[PDB]
């Protein structure tokens, strides 16, 4: 059970950063974009 | 330290892998993924795993970039389709052993 | 062991977009304290 | 599941934050702090989890701090002499039993 919850939070974790770092990305070029 | 060389990438205009195998912990599966960064900025990463299957991407390369896996002999798959003429962008696995963190010699696979 | 180095996951996890987003929060506060 | 957000306050710090969930208590997952200047994109500020790991967004070294009980999950979080530019939604907000969830986000003013 333990390492079930473990297993979870880890997935869930992942799915956040990924959307998270992909808008950054987007907001990173844009302030590239804005540079130039 | 542990040398997780990953390598066999292309440099053209699409399973192209930087051969993702293992020296230690072969396939110590706990916790690994990709990065990439586009020049003139800071890093990132193209898509982000997990040795539970839970093989997420960035939120762009969806259609295009899938991660999967063989650890049957430690092979983990970068693999790509129909090259978006956007798709320079750089390729390296990524790796946190023991809580240090890994990388090898990576690179920006010049691909359009 | 199977918790310890599968527990030894998240704290670095947590760690890095705390660290991450900093500057990226930063940036687009900085982003916006100059731009708009 | 349900929680319960509630003791930011309003000033120009000496307040305390008590941040509770109605039930899951102490099945401590992943569990985070949010804030929001109007009119954008609501983030991160604070986090602890299974181990109540010391880290936080960057700009609280020194500001911003947990400290918890499972009392009734009652989580706390230390926000003293504060930093004014932070006026703003404060939010502690936890993801359990594979799930994400919100709690209710409250207007500060901080200065």
């Amino acid at each position: 059970a333990k390492i079930a919850e473990l297993q979870a939070t880890i997935e869930r974790l992942t799915s956040e950063a990924a959307l998270a770092e992909g808008a950054l990305e987007a907001a990173r070029r844009d302030r590239s974009r804005l540079q130039m | 330290e542990v040398q997780l060389q990953e390598s066999g990438g292309g440099l053209v205009y699409d399973s192209l892998r930087l051969s993702c195998a293992s020296s230690r912990s072969i396939d110590g599966i706990n916790i690994m993924r990709w990065y990439r960064q586009a020049p003139g900025k800071q890093r990132g990463m193209v898509a982000v795993v997990t040795g539970w299957g839970s093989t997420n991407y960035v939120d762009s390369v969806k259609g295009r970039f899938i991660i999967s896996r063989d650890s049957a002999k430690d092979t983990v798959y970068l693999q790509m389709n129909n090259l978006k003429p956007e798709d320079t962008a750089v390729y390296s696995c990524n790796a946190i052993y023991r809580g240090s963190e890994y990388w090898g010699q990576g690179t920006q696979v010049t691909v359009s």
